């Protein structure tokens, strides 16, 4: 398998939203995430949110979620320079989802 | 605007290089030039064409990521940390459903990946 066959979700708002240009395209990282929730539907960010809390619930050692965040699912925002934990910034984008 | 897969063609090492130290990117790639660009989105498009047929008769998607894979270098990557140059072979196109385009989308963006 590949991870973004079974992280689909993370994998597109990685990609295609937290791509090299999102400032251009939509602005800092919580204008890319509301841009995200308003293009979206519902079910596409509840699908997000659900692959978030597959992530969050490892309790992973902090370098190996941050591979799975930057390398592997390929994000091109680097979230560490504004948070201080990988875990953080994930909770974060949750939190963002809500009305 | 402008057209942003240009910001990832024919980029100087200069350019991708501050964009992953006084940018907020974890990495910054471009293509070689021009014509390898437009080579390789012709060829992610040709051949995702199933997937981009779905996409637009089925998906309420904003985006679609179609990917290139090779093994023939078509532009260069950066990463924080480090000035080292990486060439690199496989890329990623962005595409948006746009209805007023022949084909039905615009190509958003699209660069060279590790
Ligand atoms: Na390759």
């Amino acid at each position: 398998m590949i991870i973004n066959e079974k992280y689909p979700y993370l994998s597109y708002l990685l990609r295609c939203y937290f791509n090299q240009d999102f400032e251009v395209l939509f602005g800092n990282a919580d204008e890319t995430l509301a841009a995200y929730k308003a293009t979206e539907t519902a079910e596409e960010r509840l699908q997000m949110k659900a692959e978030i809390d597959y992530l969050l619930a490892l309790s992973l050692p902090d370098d190996e979620l941050q591979d799975i965040l930057l390398n592997k699912l390929d994000c091109s925002y680097y979230y560490p320079n504004e948070w201080s934990s990988s875990e953080e910034w994930l909770k974060h984008i949750y939190k963002q989802m809500n009305h | 605007g402008g057209h942003l897969i240009d910001r990832h063609v024919g980029k100087t090492e200069a350019e991708l290089l501050n964009r992953v130290s006084t940018g907020n990117v974890k990495s910054a790639s471009s293509f070689t030039d021009r014509t390898t660009a437009e080579a390789v989105t012709s060829k992610a498009i040709d051949s995702n064409q199933a997937k981009i047929d779905s996409y637009l008769s089925g998906s309420q998607k904003g985006y679609l990521e179609i990917d290139y894979q090779s093994n023939v270098p078509i532009g260069i990557s950066v990463s924080r940390g480090s000035t080292n140059v990486s060439s690199v072979t496989n890329a990623r196109i962005i595409i948006a459903r746009d209805p007023s385009m022949p084909t039905g989308y615009k190509i958003i963006t699209g660069y060279p990946t590790p």
